[PDB]
């Protein structure tokens, strides 16, 4: 089959900069090569194809170069939107096959995380559990760090994270970390406490609750 | 214009088979070629299997030979791509793409149909609310949610007061518990004065398990 490298893995650029994407086939594919955008839980989209044609409706803004081996995407000048996956594909020859993408960020100012603590609701205890819920939202880069502690004990082990894809307008992300304990641990402690540490912040930010 | 709309996927068992669907509309199905195309979680594009406008020609991955069949009706303008032996890496989403038989791209996708290959258990999730306090509360502003916990395969939706909510909100990728459940969380930034005058209800859709939940979220 014919390999397609993609170069590099991941841009990270300001709004408004001009993004520079690199394909590279194991084998000549004449001018048959194609890019496509992926936005997050959308299909692909096309917006090259014959390896320089745009197709219908895609801003001109998008262009492709390259012939044989040697291919490029341009983004002229990038926009907030323009986060997504980038892949190419190729169809000179049989299986037809695909780059391994490139994800192109923005990179926007610093801003903080907002944070938000939420304690277990009563239909949840009266089940035997007990879950608390820690928000940052709305911050950059995407690094942070979520200590979980309760009573002082930092809770490890017992809480899961999701982070949402980068947002297409305000170029920032959120993170919800969630601790599970059950009701019985819960009933024995009091202090319930969510530590934050991000760049954004001059120090880390502690919200808490006691279950009393 | 041109649709193409998936149905088909969900859960199987190892070993078993599944039969996607692709209706197709706004072109003359017949004179082209098609194309599904597949992704993993979390992972890339990997073609599957192609067919030409007639049906007389197919091709397909190695990784599916022997295993998937694509065929066509043009009576009823749909694609079709039987699976059978699945295994657990074939779990991904599916899509249906129309073929350009001059410059050789996939220049229109359907929006996909996910397959989860796994023997555990279907389960609806609990909905729970995350309460709105002075402990999610920072300088007239609010946030508020729903934990949407413990449930399989994917996927939920979520959205709040019926969609009339849009602004705000962010609705969180599901992650996969050690109990192997996933859980997710979408929350919202309100108005810190609009907590006693307007209603959040977030509704959860989990149509796997014929779970429907509308969770009213109240102040604390």
């Amino acid at each position: 089959e014919i390999v397609l490298t993609q170069s590099p893995a991941t841009l990270s650029l300001s709004p408004g900069e001009r993004a520079t994407l690199s394909c590279r086939a194991s084998q000549s594919v004449s001018s048959y090569l194609a890019w496509y955008q992926q936005k997050p839980g959308q299909a692909p989209r096309l917006l090259i194809y014959d390896a320089s044609n745009r197709a219908t409706g895609i801003p001109a803004r998008f262009s492709g170069s390259g012939s044989g081996t040697d291919f490029t995407l341009t983004i002229s000048s990038l926009e907030p939107e323009d986060f997504a996956v980038y892949y190419c594909q190729q169809r000179s020859n049989w299986p037809l096959t695909f780059g391994q993408g490139t994800k192109v960020e923005i990179k926007r100012t610093v801003a903080a995380p907002s944070v938000f603590i939420f304690p277990p609701s009563d239909e949840q205890l009266k089940s035997g559990t007990a879950s608390v819920v820690c928000l940052l939202n709305n911050f950059y880069p995407r690094e942070a760090k979520v200590q979980w502690k309760v009573d002082n004990a930092l809770q490890s082990g017992n809480s899961q994270e999701s982070v949402t894809e980068q947002d297409s307008k305000d170029s920032t992300y959120s993170l919800s970390s969630t601790l599970t304990l059950s009701k019985a641990d819960y009933e024995k402690h009091k202090v319930y406490a969510c530590e934050v540490t991000h760049q954004g912040l001059s120090s880390p930010v502690t919200k808490s609750f006691n279950r009393g | 214009e041109v649709q193409l709309l998936e149905s088909g996927g969900g859960l199987v068992q190892p070993g078993g088979s599944l039969r996607l669907s692709c209706a197709a509309s706004g072109f003359t199905f017949s004179s082209y070629a098609m194309s599904w195309v597949r992704q993993a979680p979390g992972k890339g594009l990997e073609w599957v299997s192609a067919i030409s406008g007639s049906g007389g020609s197919t091709y397909y991955a190695d990784s599916v030979k022997g295993r998937f069949t694509i065929s066509r009706d043009n009576s009823k303008n749909t694609l079709y791509l039987q699976m059978n032996s699945l295994r657990a890496e074939d779990t991904a989403v599916y899509y249906c793409a129309k073929y350009d038989g001059i410059y050789g791209e996939l220049d229109f996708w359907g929006q996909g149909t996910l397959v989860t290959v796994s023997s555990a258990s279907t389960k609806g999730p609990s909905v729970f609310p995350l309460a709105p306090s002075s402990k999610s509360t920072s300088g007239g502003t609010a946030a508020l949610g729903c934990l949407v916990k413990d449930y399989f395969p994917e996927p939920v939706t979520v959205s709040w007061n019926s969609g009339a909510l849009t602004s705000g909100v962010h609705t969180f990728p599901a992650v996969l518990q050690s109990s192997g459940l996933y859980s997710l969380s979408s929350v919202v930034t309100v108005p810190s004065s609009s907590l006693g005058t307007q209603t959040y209800i977030c509704n959860v859709n989990h149509k796997p398990s014929n779970t429907k939940v509308d969770k009213k979220v109240e102040p604390k």
